[PDB]
């Protein structure tokens, strides 16, 4: 058999990379972590280092509360009986305010105000988070693809337990922290908007989704396959088009009649994914509050 | 005809069958046995799907829908106008599939490249014969295979979903959902990262592979590399419909019960299965 | 309906961006040509995109696409029939024509540069700090060919700094000579390395660099070509 790259064959190590500087502060940089065999038979070995920064530390803090507020409410659920927090680990859940308290944050803890606690830790966890993967591309002096691309998976996020909620008149339409709860959520969220199959959006997002998945599949095994030529070297082959990014392109034009450049592929990875949680945003975000039905509407339009 | 570059890579050689006879292009299109071997396939495919629509009496996309044989007919063959035009079809559509897998091959051949595509590709082929081919056959019969219909065979989703209860439960089903949506996510960045790379603020110079690795070690810690990434998307891919066709070749065999009932040898476990309190 | 009012103003957007997409990628190769290398009739029904330019870093000038396509070096082949659409045979050595499986392009016979300016890839012996820190080493190895014979040994492991990560492999051949095989092409197995794409008496043909501590675009491409090209027309004696 010939090789494949799928692992390495012989890994490789020198010093620890401190990385660029560009307009970065390195006081907040920390020390470069251990180096991995493990994963250097896949990627690199290298773990860290990591920026903090102010805004890196304010997210992981509220991140943690957020988990952490959830879990108090776990054990709670379990009598603090170690076995049994365990044993229905799956099911214990923290669910919304009921109907009646509206949109206030009146209703008391044990119904649903512990809830929003939490999403608040968890709405500034989030965006801070963006502004960090915003910040982070400046100071290198690079484009804002990933803030923008991280943007879109905000939207569903934002539209799920915020923006429809508020939309609605309750917070007892938002999602509730828990693993197969909120799975149940999911199912009944279909049924009662007339079956999500009809929503065209969501037929839409589906349509994405398994496209990211045709997409990745077909760009990687295609950088590998001409792996041998410097494939995976994209940005120079950008700059200086080699025999890696021609063969590239003609495998596809002689297979499916058209194909992209080395620099193109990547626009469309970029869309082709970050579509999938943009009309599924829309899509739910008119469930509930324009079309009640999507069987009846897909009768009338 | 051809691209600025590619006369150099238009040379003889590399088909797996038939020497040279198939060997030349048609616009764009690279042929190959394989190439005509799909065509005679699509078509007659195609052909059949059409008279299979006269038979309905509808013209509507949205309408025409070949239904399998129904359960009666077990594992054999049917008439045509109540099963037996599926098979056919379904028989067409495998030698459609299959060839175009070999005939990526031939073109690899040509440009001396890896078999990584078709391989790839290989496994989008496994998914569709599970469901059409050895859930079927392992069942018993070739109506539990899905019809081909834009919307009818949504609600073959939608109703073999739901006859388990809340398909959620299915816990192959969970695996394959986690490679879908992180594949999303992993293809969403490794575009956004290329790109915030080649495309810098506005005046200032093309980044390095160096920005790129330092940008995610600053972000979270670690970067898996250009060569890494690729492996990565390659994988979560292949892997999110690995277990999607597992979650269905075990469904409706070795468990044909509500899925959520499943979870139970988990909670009913000597050691908790009685401690009270909790949820159970 | 509001809803009626959004899937189709996305139907449009959609329409959109399959445009904006599909130019972007007609940067390069474009505008088509006919066999003889004339712009062709039929173009498509999408239209060249504006022109945009990339200021590469370390002073390395600018990259302007689309923009003047041209090979740069001769094409030893041929039309074996008199119509379109049909192979074109090499007149020469394919391998060493650099045609077919085997064909390169001419890249700037420069190295490529690291976020700091310094060369990428470096020959392990010239590179401070880099061991072999998993696996079987490599150096020291005999080479076989896919007849089943040595053809040179592995004095050194080229490598990517920023990356670190094993790129080529520096064999001396039985003239005291030394090439580049890419990683990619090659088997380390416990007592030897088996390079399957081509024959003992073909590795002298490997194109050779100029510089010992270097590797230029230019030749990678060459390297690389070669070797592959081997898979298809080595096959005589593999
Ligand atoms: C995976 C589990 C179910 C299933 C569940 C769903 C669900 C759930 C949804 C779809 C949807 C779609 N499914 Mg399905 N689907 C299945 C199996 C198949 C098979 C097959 C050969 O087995 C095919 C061809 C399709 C095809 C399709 C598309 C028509 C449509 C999605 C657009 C998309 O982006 O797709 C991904 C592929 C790409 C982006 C690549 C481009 C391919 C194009 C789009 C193919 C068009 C084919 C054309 C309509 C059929 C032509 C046949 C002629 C004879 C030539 N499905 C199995 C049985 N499918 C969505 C929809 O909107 O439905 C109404 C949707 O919500
Ligand atoms: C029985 C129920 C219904 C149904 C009900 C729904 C409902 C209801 C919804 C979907 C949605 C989706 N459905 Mg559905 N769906 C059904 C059947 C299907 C079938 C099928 C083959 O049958 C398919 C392929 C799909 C596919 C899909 C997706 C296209 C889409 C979600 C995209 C996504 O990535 O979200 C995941 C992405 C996010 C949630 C993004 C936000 C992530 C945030 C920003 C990150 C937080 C991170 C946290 C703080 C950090 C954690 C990490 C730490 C290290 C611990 N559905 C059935 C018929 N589906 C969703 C949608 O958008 O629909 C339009 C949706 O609301
Ligand atoms: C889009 C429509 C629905 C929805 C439908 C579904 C469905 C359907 C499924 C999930 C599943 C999952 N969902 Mg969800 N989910 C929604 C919204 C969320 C919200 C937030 C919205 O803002 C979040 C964070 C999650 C998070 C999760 C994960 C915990 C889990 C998938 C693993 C994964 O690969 O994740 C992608 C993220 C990453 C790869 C990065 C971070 C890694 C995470 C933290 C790993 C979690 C591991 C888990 C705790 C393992 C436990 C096993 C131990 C042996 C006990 N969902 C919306 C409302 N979700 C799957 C599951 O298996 O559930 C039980 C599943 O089948
Ligand atoms: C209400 C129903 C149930 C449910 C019932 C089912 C059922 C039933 C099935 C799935 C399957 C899947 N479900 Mg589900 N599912 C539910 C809810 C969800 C949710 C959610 C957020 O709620 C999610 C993310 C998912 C996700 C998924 C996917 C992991 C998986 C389908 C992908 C696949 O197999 O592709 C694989 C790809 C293929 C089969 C296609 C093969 C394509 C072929 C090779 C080529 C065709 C070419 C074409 C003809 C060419 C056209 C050419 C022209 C020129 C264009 N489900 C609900 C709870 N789900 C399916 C699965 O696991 O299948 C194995 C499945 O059978
Ligand atoms: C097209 C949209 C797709 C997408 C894109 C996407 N996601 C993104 C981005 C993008 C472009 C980012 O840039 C951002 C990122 O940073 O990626 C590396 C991110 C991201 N996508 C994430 C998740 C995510 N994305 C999802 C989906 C998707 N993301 C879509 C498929 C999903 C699903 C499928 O549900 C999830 C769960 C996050 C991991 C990450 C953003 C991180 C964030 O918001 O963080 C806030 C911080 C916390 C919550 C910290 C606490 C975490 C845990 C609760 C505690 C345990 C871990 C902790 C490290 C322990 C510390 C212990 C101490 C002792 C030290
Ligand atoms: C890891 C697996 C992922 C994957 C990979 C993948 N797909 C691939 C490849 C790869 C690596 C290709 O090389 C190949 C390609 O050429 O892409 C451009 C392809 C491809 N993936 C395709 C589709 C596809 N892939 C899907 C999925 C996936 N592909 C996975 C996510 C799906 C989904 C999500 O359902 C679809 C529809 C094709 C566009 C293309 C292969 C084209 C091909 O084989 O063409 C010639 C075939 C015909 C002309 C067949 C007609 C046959 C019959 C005569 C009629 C139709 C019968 C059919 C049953 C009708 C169904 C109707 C539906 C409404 C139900
Ligand atoms: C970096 O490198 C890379 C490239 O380039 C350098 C690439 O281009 C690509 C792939 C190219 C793209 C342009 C990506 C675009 C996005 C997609 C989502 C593509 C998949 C979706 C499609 C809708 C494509 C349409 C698919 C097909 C199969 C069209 C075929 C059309 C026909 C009419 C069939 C022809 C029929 C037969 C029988 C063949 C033989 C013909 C005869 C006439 C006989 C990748 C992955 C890549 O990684
Ligand atoms: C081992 O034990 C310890 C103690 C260490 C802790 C263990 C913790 C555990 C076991 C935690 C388990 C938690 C789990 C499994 C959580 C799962 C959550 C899931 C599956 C889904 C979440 C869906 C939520 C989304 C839809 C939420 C969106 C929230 C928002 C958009 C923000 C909402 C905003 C509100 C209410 C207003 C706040 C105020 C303003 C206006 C700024
Ligand atoms: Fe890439």
């Amino acid at each position: 058999a010939e090789y494949q790259n799928i692992f390495s064959q012989v890994q490789v190590r020198g010093p620890a990379d401190l990385g660029m500087t560009e307009d970065v502060n390195l006081a907040n940089r920390s020390g470069v972590g251990p180096f991995s065999t493990l994963l250097g038979w896949f990627g690199n070995a290298q773990l860290g280092p990591i920026y903090l920064g102010s805004l890196g530390v304010l997210s992981l803090f509220s991140g943690l509360m957020w988990f952490f507020t959830i879990g108090i409410w776990f054990w709670y659920q379990a009598g603090w009986n170690p076995a049994v927090f365990l044993r229905d680990l799956f099911f214990f859940s923290l669910e919304p305010p009921a109907p009646e308290y509206g949109l206030s944050f009146a209703a008391p803890l044990k119904e649903g105000g512990l809830w929003l606690i939490a999403s608040f830790f968890m709405f500034v966890a989030v965006w801070s988070w963006w502004g960090r993967t915003y910040l982070r591309a400046q100071a290198l002096g690079m484009g804002k693809h990933t803030a923008w691309a991280f943007l879109s998976a905000i939207w569903l996020w934002m539209v799920l337990g915020f923006i429809r909620p508020i939309l609605m008149g309750s917070w007892s339409e938002a999602v509730p922290y828990g693993i197969f709860s909120h799975l149940d959520w999911t199912n009944n969220f279909s049924l009662v908007h007339g079956n999500l199959f009809y929503n065209p959006f969501h037929g839409l997002s589906i349509a994405f989704l398994y496209g990211s998945a045709l997409l990745f599949a077909m760009h990687g095994a295609t950088i590998l396959a001409v792996s041998r030529f410097g494939g995976e070297r994209e940005l120079e082959q950008i700059a200086d088009r080699g025999t890696a990014a021609e063969r590239a392109a003609l495998f596809w034009r002689w297979t499916m009649g058209f194909n992209a450049t080395m620099e193109g592929i990547h626009r469309w990875a970029i869309w082709m994914a970050v579509l999938v949680t943009l009309t599924g945003g829309i899509g739910i975000l008119l469930s509930g509050t324009v079309v009640d039905n999507w069987y009846v509407w897909g009768q009338n339009h | 005809a051809l691209l600025s570059f590619e006369r150099k890579y238009r040379v003889p050689g590399g088909t797996l069958v038939g020497g040279n006879l198939f060997d030349f292009w048609v616009g764009p299109f690279y042929v190959g046995f394989f190439g005509v071997a799909t065509f005679f396939f699509a078509a007659l495919g195609i052909i059949l799907i059409a008279w299979s629509a006269v038979l309905q009496g509808t013209w509507n996309p949205q309408l025409i829908s070949v239904y399998p044989p129904a359960l009666e007919y077990g594992l054999g063959g049917a008439p045509l106008a109540k099963g037996g035009l599926w098979q056919i079809i379904t028989i067409c559509a495998t030698g459609a599939f299959v060839s175009w897998a070999l005939r990526e091959v031939e073109i690899c051949r040509k440009l001396g490249i890896g078999y990584h595509i078709p391989f790839a590709f290989a496994f989008a082929i496994l998914a569709y014969l599970t469901l059409v081919l050895f859930r079927p056959v392992m069942m018993g019969a070739w109506g539990y295979a899905f019809p081909y219909g834009i919307w009818t065979h949504l609600d073959w989703v939608s109703n073999t979903g739901y006859t388990y209860g809340n398909f959620h439960y299915n816990p192959a089903h969970m695996i394959a959902i986690s490679f879908f949506f992180t594949n999303a996510l992993a293809l969403a960045l490794h575009g956004a990262l290329v790109l915030s790379a080649a495309n810098p603020e506005k005046g200032k110079l093309m980044r390095t592979p160096d920005h790129e690795d330092t940008f995610f070690r600053d972000l979270v810690g670690y970067s898996i590399g250009t060569l890494g990434i690729h492996r990565l998307g390659l994988l979560l891919s292949l892997s999110a419909v690995f277990f999607s066709a597992l979650c269905m070749i075990i469904t409706g065999t070795i468990w044909f019960d509500q899925w959520v009932d499943w979870w139970q040898w988990w909670v009913k476990l000597p050691w908790w299965a009685n401690i009270p309190g909790g949820i159970n | 309906d509001l809803a009626s009012l959004a899937i189709y103003s996305f139907w449009i957007f959609l329409a959109g961006l399959i445009y904006y997409l599909q130019t972007e990628n007609m940067r390069e190769g474009y505008p088509l040509e006919n066999e003889d290398g004339t712009p062709a009739a039929n173009q498509g029904p999408f239209p060249l995109p504006k022109p945009k330019t990339f200021i590469l870093p370390h002073g390395r000038g600018t990259l302007t696409v689309p923009g003047p396509e041209s090979e740069d070096r001769p094409i030893a082949l041929a039309r074996t029939a008199v119509s379109e659409g049909f192979p074109h045979a090499p007149t020469g050595d394919p391998m060493k024509d650099g045609v077919g499986p085997a064909s390169w392009v001419a890249r700037r016979d420069l190295p490529e540069l690291d976020g700091h300016g310094h060369n990428k890839i470096k020959p392990m012996k010239a590179a401070a700090g880099f061991h072999v820190s998993a696996g079987k080493n490599p150096i020291g190895l005999p080479v076989r060919g896919c007849d089943l014979e040595i053809a040179g040994k592995v004095v050194d492991i080229w490598v990517d700094i920023p990356e670190q990560m094993a790129r080529f492999l520096e064999v001396e051949l039985k003239d005291g000579s030394t090439r580049l095989l890419p990683m990619q092409m090659v088997k380390v197995q416990s007592n030897r390395v088996h390079v399957n794409a081509l024959s003992s008496d073909l590795f002298a043909g490997i194109p050779t660099i100029k510089s010992p501590t270097e590797v230029t675009l230019l030749e990678e491409d060459k390297i690389c070509g070669y070797v592959a090209g081997g898979l298809m027309y080595a096959a005589p004696k593999r």
